[PDB]
């Protein structure tokens, strides 16, 4: 289903994070 | 020639809440205010006070008042 | 009332009809983080052609 | 007590070309049959989140869905043209996907309301044997209403200006000084703003000026003429 | 701190748009929305000095 | 137009709100038909006042169905429906009352 | 829910979900209340202390 | 124009502003004008039938 | 063959709930009537409408009446009670 | 109009605040129309106080249900209970011994 | 008041080949079994949205999809 | 009130803290109307102790029920459930006198 | 030895505009109907872990959860403003998602204890026919305590 | 499960050329 | 569904060698 596709991308966005900032 | 600027307010939320029977933007002239407020169920007495600036006796307002029940009888 | 820029328009449409519009308003980061990569590499591309020169 | 219990209840379909069919006595051949689902309140979805780790839930939300509903019809096979197929092609004509047909209901007790209804599913007829030779034939009725309600007409009230308030704009500052200009005051009573058991958005139709505009209007320039 | 003004394409018949001097697009999402779903994201500001050669 | 009215309670004296319900057989008045549409009027804090037309009017209330002839002039809705309402069971509180009275006075000097 | 990670000489994150109903949450949202505007966080459990900042 | 004197201009004239509502209901669920063109800019056509 | 009207609650006010109005299949004044239950709504209480002259059917909720309509013009309670 | 009063408690002396409940059969009052609502009423801390309208009432209180006649000025509730049960409206004048003596007093205030 | 329902349905099959079959009256041993499904209307897709917190739903669209008949022959 | 009080252990020495309950009839005593509400006493430390209103009152302790008397001081609990009575007693001389007194009450001399 | 079980047990809704309904004697024509689910205790969810090897689980933690009531109320079809119609619709208005009603239970060996209660999904009745023409119906509640303990 | 995976990619294919070119 | 996602990063982890070396 989208959701879990959804939430995956979520905790890979907080976890990229470590290796970037504005 | 086009009509005046009369128009319909409509206080729902899901509609476009000024429209001019000119088809003038009057909409975008309220700098974002909204009407916000319905008339709650089962409301008995309203006293509704207007004013207004520039009219001539004998132009007429109206005030409209939808009835839309949940069930096809009852609820009274 | 936040007020900002619309960045992004979306549309979409279906042999079901139309999805409607995506709307950004302000400049939010892509949501897939894969995106995020592919835009940081458009910027070193173009950092490291300038290096070059 | 001793009762035979036979109620008021009228119910007519008003068709999407403005034909009329009676369910209740029949006249057109056509009767509401013995099962019907999505009369009475419309499906409501309610929303609760978890409070963290701690007892029970609370209340987010709480929306109106669209009303699903499910009846039959029973038709009777009379002769010429109040056969069964004559009689099941004039139903399927008072209906559509795009256009409303309305629904009425009337009852002693209540008055007569509305429900505006468009096919949600293609009407279905069984067909264990050949529907021309059988006596009655049910059509099977899966409709919706996207505007969910029952409606009765909406109420509208006069409200007269008495008082001239015209003023000349050309003495004044850009935009108008609204506590300096000449005024009145307008009140209306309503008895009964919402009898209803929903919420009620009023209307408003408000008169724009009776006197001519300063300047004309050239399509494709801005008019520069409201301050005037 | 004075009254608001308007465009003058603003008035016209027939005109819908936008000019910045005069925002007028509100998405309530507040009761009977009409949006589908939503994010809203705020962003602290994260760096005080800047800077710069080489 | 002849105004019917009455102020309606509990027997603490607050407020009934419950609705009153007011109808007729199918008749002319003025030259006008009177249909059999049931008017549902609320008291409001408490008081009911309703406009009718004269002659024959059903009243209907919980359980209770009366008739009355709305009178042509501005009647309380007590006086229409009195006659039909049946009195309050007999108690005995007026037969201890004497019993207790008859007194041989007490008179102290203290 | 919430979750943090500690990494040797790196960057972790940390990530806290809330209701809007919640009174801290309603501090975080209106920026006009804070006039020291970052949020930090503290974890503390077993003597160890993750802390750092609202991004 | 509507006569904003009597109740039958008003009418009119909610009656006008239904109508322009159900022109925008019916403009909103229409498909965009989808044309192909050449690599000199002729056209090829209207597209109508895609998935 | 006008017909009139004004309809009103217990309490004076409008009833516009819809009356109907149907006949036989015939024939009068070179026009073939038919059978068709046509639904009048009073407008602001009042209705008024056109019939033709000789047997009409009237109905208004659960009431049935079968008036005879005259050629002069008419109130349609004084066509009622006369059935 | 007129205030009814009682202190309410259990068998360990400590408050009671279990509803009473009150209704009357259609009637009119002082001009008024008095209805059939059955109304609620909890002691506060112990204390029972109800505005009653005169003439006749019931009281519901658990399994029991006392037909009674509020007075025209303030009173205890349990006279106008104790009445209800004590003297049915059959009781043939039967003059309660002389009130039992009187119980042999009276004291002015 | 009494009558028999004896209806003039004539169904008729053509072939690939222009071969043909009466299936009403089975001159070529073949009748039209009991049960049919997928005659009379075809199936409709109608389409609508329930976003936000209004109350009920948007039409969209509605289109006509294939038709499926599943039917059987008696087959002497 | 009253202090009412009893020891209580199980075969092997040890307190039982299960609880007892306590009940009366409607009635009136002092300026008081008494209630029917079951009342539940935990023992501490195997110690019962609970004050009553004095004259009739229910006890209650598992499968069993006794009517007891609360006297006019303080007592044990095992020596009123050994005299406990059969029945409950009427309340018909006091329903009288109550409602005499009340009667008297609402309207001194 | 011998006795009838005829227990003293009293249940009451106070409505969301403070209307009450008495659905043990039904003197407002409405009784409690047969079937009730979700009186008597909250639905709990237990988490236990079964990880690597060992024998069993382990109990990591319980939450008492939102309880679902389901119940139906019998409405009797009697004269004048008693009809079913006017008993469904009075029972309808003490109803609400947003407020909340109080459902009110007293029992003599235990005294008196109330649930907040709202609406879940909408109060439905069965239409095999007209429910004007039928003598008694049942309409079906679905309601949900989102704070799920009885309060004095 | 796959088939969504499979879109899921060919959307993001897609947006990639805004961010890319030959 | 979880698991799907997790056979499919573990073929990327293995593709992504063509690409890399730690």
């Amino acid at each position: 289903v989208d959701d879990a596709i959804a939430v995956k991308n979520n905790e890979v966005n907080k976890q990229a994070l470590t290796y970037t900032r504005r | 020639t086009y009509p005046a600027e009369n128009v319909v307010v409509d206080s729902d939320p899901r509609e476009e809440q000024v429209s001019s029977e000119s088809g003038s933007p009057i909409w975008e002239r309220m700098n974002s205010v909204r009407f916000l407020h319905y008339i709650p169920p089962y409301t008995g007495e309203v006293t509704f006070k207007l004013s207004v600036s520039g009219a001539v006796p004998g132009q007429i307002a109206t005030l409209r008042l939808p009835r839309a029940w949940s069930r096809p009888w009852g609820l009274e | 009332i936040f007020v900002e820029r619309v960045t992004k328009l979306t549309y979409e449409w279906t042999s079901d009809g139309p999805k409607g519009w995506t709307i950004t308003i302000g400049y939010k980061e892509p949501e897939d983080p894969i995106l995020k990569a592919f835009e940081l590499i458009q910027y070193i591309n173009s950092n490291l052609g300038q290096l070059g020169i | 007590a001793s009762r035979l219990l036979d109620p008021d209840t009228l119910v007519e379909l008003e068709g999407v070309n403005g034909e009329w069919f009676d369910l209740t006595n029949g006249t057109e051949g056509i009767y509401l049959a013995t099962e019907v689902t999505g009369l009475l309140d419309p499906p409501v979805k309610a929303t609760y989140e978890e409070p963290g780790n701690f007892p029970g839930a609370r209340y987010l939300n709480h929306r109106v869905l669209r009303r699903d509903l499910v009846f039959g019809v029973e038709i009777l096979n009379d002769e010429n043209d109040e056969t069964w197929l004559r009689r099941d092609s004039a139903w399927r004509k008072a209906w559509s996907f795009k256009r409303d047909a309305k629904l009425h209901i009337t009852t002693g007790e209540s008055g007569h309301r509305y429900l505006k209804v468009r096919l949600f599913e293609s009407p279905t007829t069984d067909m264990v044997t050949d529907p021309r030779g059988r006596e009655v034939n049910i059509t099977k009725m899966v409709v919706v209403a996207g505007d969910p309600f029952w409606y009765e007409d909406d109420v509208v009230y006069p409200i007269e200006v008495q008082e001239d308030t015209t003023f000349d704009p050309n003495p004044l500052p850009w935009p108008w000084p609204q506590p300096e200009l000449p005024v009145e005051d307008i009140e209306i009573t309503v008895p009964n703003a919402n009898p209803t058991d929903n919420i009620i958005w009023p209307k408003w139709t408000l008169p724009g000026s009776s006197e001519k505009p300063a300047e004309p209007y050239i399509p494709g320039l801005p008019w520069l003429g409201a301050p005037k | 701190t004075g009254l608001p003004t308007y465009p003058g394409e603003y008035y016209t018949p027939g005109f819908l748009g936008t000019y910045p001097k005069a925002p007028h697009v509100v998405f309530m999402e507040s009761p009977y929305t009409g949006i589908e779903s939503s994010k809203f994201t705020y962003t602290e500001a994260t760096d005080t000095s800047f800077v710069l050669g080489g | 137009t002849v105004t019917i009215t009455a102020d309606v309670r509990d027997v603490t004296g607050q407020p009934d709100n419950q609705q009153w319900v007011f109808s007729t057989v199918l008749r002319q008045q003025d030259g006008s038909i009177l249909t059999q549409k049931q008017v549902r009027v609320n008291p409001v804090d408490g008081a009911l006042s309703v406009e009718l037309e004269p002659g024959f009017a059903i009243v209907v209330y919980g359980e209770y169905r009366w008739f009355i002839e709305v009178p042509e002039t501005d009647a309380g809705l007590w006086g229409l429906i009195a006659t039909s309402v049946a009195v309050p069971p007999d108690t005995s509180a007026e037969l201890l009352a004497d019993a207790v009275n008859g007194y041989l006075d007490a008179n102290p000097p203290s | 829910s919430h979750k943090f990670e500690f990494i040797e000489n790196e960057t972790g994150t940390a990530s806290i979900t809330i209701s809007l109903d919640h009174y801290l949450a309603k501090w975080i949202a209106s920026h006009k209340g804070r006039a020291r505007r970052n949020v930090h966080v503290s974890f503390d459990k077993q003597g160890a202390r993750w802390t750092g900042r609202m991004d | 124009a509507a006569d904003m004197t009597t109740l039958a201009g008003h009418q009119q004239l909610w009656d006008t502003v239904m109508k322009r509502r159900q022109k925008r209901e019916d403009e909103r669920i229409a498909p965009p004008l989808i044309r192909l063109w050449d690599g000199d800019y002729k056209l090829r056509g209207q597209l109508v039938g895609e998935r | 063959t006008t017909v009139t009207a004004t309809v009103h609650d217990i309490s004076g006010r409008p009833d516009d709930s819809h009356w109907t109005f149907s006949s036989d299949l015939r024939e009068q004044d070179g026009v073939i009537i038919t059978p068709r239950v046509v639904r009048v709504k009073p407008f602001n209480g009042e209705l008024a409408l056109t019939l033709p002259p000789g047997p009409v059917r009237v109905t208004h909720h659960q009431d049935r009446w079968l008036i005879d309509v005259p050629e002069e013009d008419s109130d349609l309670w004084d066509l009622i009670e006369a059935a």
